[PDB]
Formats: structure tokens, C-alpha cells, sequence
């Protein structure tokens, strides 16, 4: 069996890089951050753009959904993060104390916490209610390049060019368990797997690996792409089939079988590096984003 | 300042 994705949109928009794309847990949006310092929001069915979101003072490397779609957090160059209410464009709060550009950032699922990662080299965890940092860990020894929650919010996995990945207990802040290969290729992209069970990690060797957490091994090997130089999303695809999603510097949107680890489909159409692959929450749906000399958002659809 | 905007849209 395999999907049969197929372009149905491109968002134009956008003035410089799109560096992130994330669809709203409700299914209705689609956010995409860009270099162009700005948030969009656009309609997760019709691609139709609905507002522009502005307010940081330099160019936006990652934007991540509160559980309940109303919330918006943002990692900029300007080293804040934002929270935006999404209905309003307006922004609540300024998440400041990294010293570098934030680089990542997530809402556990509960969305009373942030979780951000830096060129500092460090992960915060932030009070969504009052904006204050609850804590900040020592995390890794180069840019830290993803951070996600799993299932319950217990736990946060984080990812760095020094060739970690990382989980810490949320709520104490310790680091329960480094994982890493017989070797150390920067760690470019982290998260885990919908039942928690797993981890995906992508690594600058053109190279991701599922691993499993509570055993420490790697499980599987996705390749034939290209994934040297930037730090690209990859996705669980769980709608229909079970897919592995990832964009590469091959202009390309790549899609493995799972359990197979094969290859199922290349999607063409963008014109540079895919940097950020998303998947829809309900419906076969993928938005890819490219980076500058491409500056578009795709919307892909599939029967499966 | 990253002469692309965003350090996601830079190498490192």
C-alpha cells in the first residue's frame, strides 16, 4: 500500500525563508513562521490566507499550537519567544532570558508549560500563565536543534548539533537518559512518536533513526535523502497509513513506509530546501515549506 | 545577524 499525495495548494505569501509549519490540533489552521520576522495563518482545507501576526524584531525560527488551538508560541533570532492569542494576532507575552536565538519550541500537551531551545545551548521551561521561566537546563554543549513533550507531559526530549538527544523529567529537570549511535553526527531534528514508545531523530548524515526510548536502541533507518546542512522536521503520519514524512535539501518532500523503512513517495514541486514537513491532525493532509529561494507553502492531499 | 533571517535558515 501507499499514499498518493498530491500538491492541491501553494501558499504565497511570505517575504524571505519559511522556516516552520504546524497545523492547529482543532484542524482548522495551518501556522507557518518565516525569516521575514512574521507568523501567518491560513486556512488548514482552502490554503486561504486568513491574517498576518507581527511583532518580533527579527526572523522566526519555529512556531508551535496550544492543545486547545488558541495559543501561539514563536522562537525568534531577536532571542524571545512570543505567546499569541491567535484570534487577535495579539501578543501576550514575551518569553525573555535566552541569551542567543531560540532555535525550537513546543506547548506540552496540557499547554500550561513551553518548552524552547537555544543557540545558548540551553533548554527553558516556561510558566504559560505568568510567562516566568520555571527553569533552565544545561542541556547540550552546541545549539540545541528540537524540543517536544511526550504523551503526558512527563517528559521532554531535546536534540543538539553536539550529536545528543536528551530526555529530562519536566518536573524536576534532570536528565534521565542520553541516547546516541556508535558515533556523533549533529542531531538535527528530535520528537516523539504519538504513544510515546518511540523517539524519531534526524542526524546531518542524510539519516533518520526510530528509536525506542525505554530500551535506548535504535530500531530503524530511513535514507535516501539528503539532510546534511539544516535542521528539517519529520513527522509521524498516522491519518491513514503508517508513514514516516520528511523534508530534504533536494527540494523534496520524502515519504517512507514505517514498518518497511522503504521509500513511497517523493513530492515535487518546491524549488529549495523543504525545511518543515506537517502533518494534519484528522485528514490526509501535508504542508512543506521551503526556504528562500522558494519562500512557498504546500498543502499535499492523499486518499490514504 | 543572520544574513538569511532565521538561524533555521542558516548552516552551522
Amino acid at each position: 500500500v501507499k499514499p498518493n499525495y498530491a500538491l492541491k495548494f501553494t501558499l504565497a505569501g511570505h517575504t524571505k525563508a519559511v522556516s516552520s509549519v504546524k497545523f492547529s490540533p482543532n484542524g482548522e489552521w495551518l501556522a507557518s513562521s518565516s525569516a521575514d520576522k512574521l507568523i501567518k495563518i491560513w486556512g488548514a482545507y482552502d490554503g486561504k490566507f486568513e491574517k498576518t501576526i507581527s511583532g518580533h524584531k527579527l526572523g522566526i525560527s519555529d512556531v508551535a499550537w496550544s492543545s486547545d488551538s488558541n495559543l501561539l508560541v514563536s522562537a525568534s533570532d531577536d532571542k524571545t519567544l512570543k505567546i499569541w492569542d491567535v484570534s487577535s494576532g495579539k501578543c501576550l507575552k514575551t518569553l525573555k532570558g535566552h541569551s542567543n536565538y531560540v532555535f525550537c519550541c513546543n506547548f506540552n500537551p496540557q499547554s500550561n508549560l513551553i518548552v524552547s531551545g537555544s543557540f545558548d545551548e540551553s533548554v527553558r521551561i516556561w510558566d504559560v500563565k505568568t510567562g516566568k521561566c520555571l527553569k533552565t537546563l544545561p542541556a547540550h554543549s552546541d545549539p540545541v536543534s528540537a524540543v517536544h513533550f511526550n504523551r503526558d507531559g512527563s517528559l521532554i526530549v531535546s536534540s543538539s548539533y553536539d550529536g545528543l538527544c536528551r530526555i529530562w523529567d519536566t518536573a524536576s529537570g534532570q536528565c534521565l537518559k542520553t541516547l546516541i549511535d556508535d558515533d556523533n553526527p549533529p542531531v538535527s531534528f528530535v520528537k516523539f512518536s504519538p504513544n510515546g514508545k518511540y523517539i524519531l531523530a534526524a542526524t546531518l548524515d542524510n539519516t533518520l533513526k526510530l528509536w525506542d526510548y525505554s530500551k535506548g536502541k535504535c530500531l530503524k533507518t530511513y535514507t535516501g535523502h539528503k539532510n546534511e546542512k539544516y535542521c528539517i522536521f519529520a513527522n509521524f503520519s498516522v491519518t491513514g497509513g503508517k508513514w514516516i514524512v520528511s523534508g530534504s535539501e533536494d527540494n523534496l518532500v520524502y515519504i517512507w513506509n514505517l514498518q518497511t523503512k522503504e521509500i513511497v513517495q517523493k513530492l515535487q514541486g518546491h524549488t529549495d530546501v523543504v525545511i518543515s514537513t506537517a502533518c494534519h491532525p484528522t485528514e490526509n493532509i501535508i504542508a512543506s515549506a521551503a526556504l528562500e529561494n522558494d519562500k512557498t507553502i504546500k498543502l499535499w492531499k492523499s486518499d490514504c | 545577524l543572520n544574513p538569511h533571517g532565521a538561524a533555521r535558515a542558516e548552516v552551522y
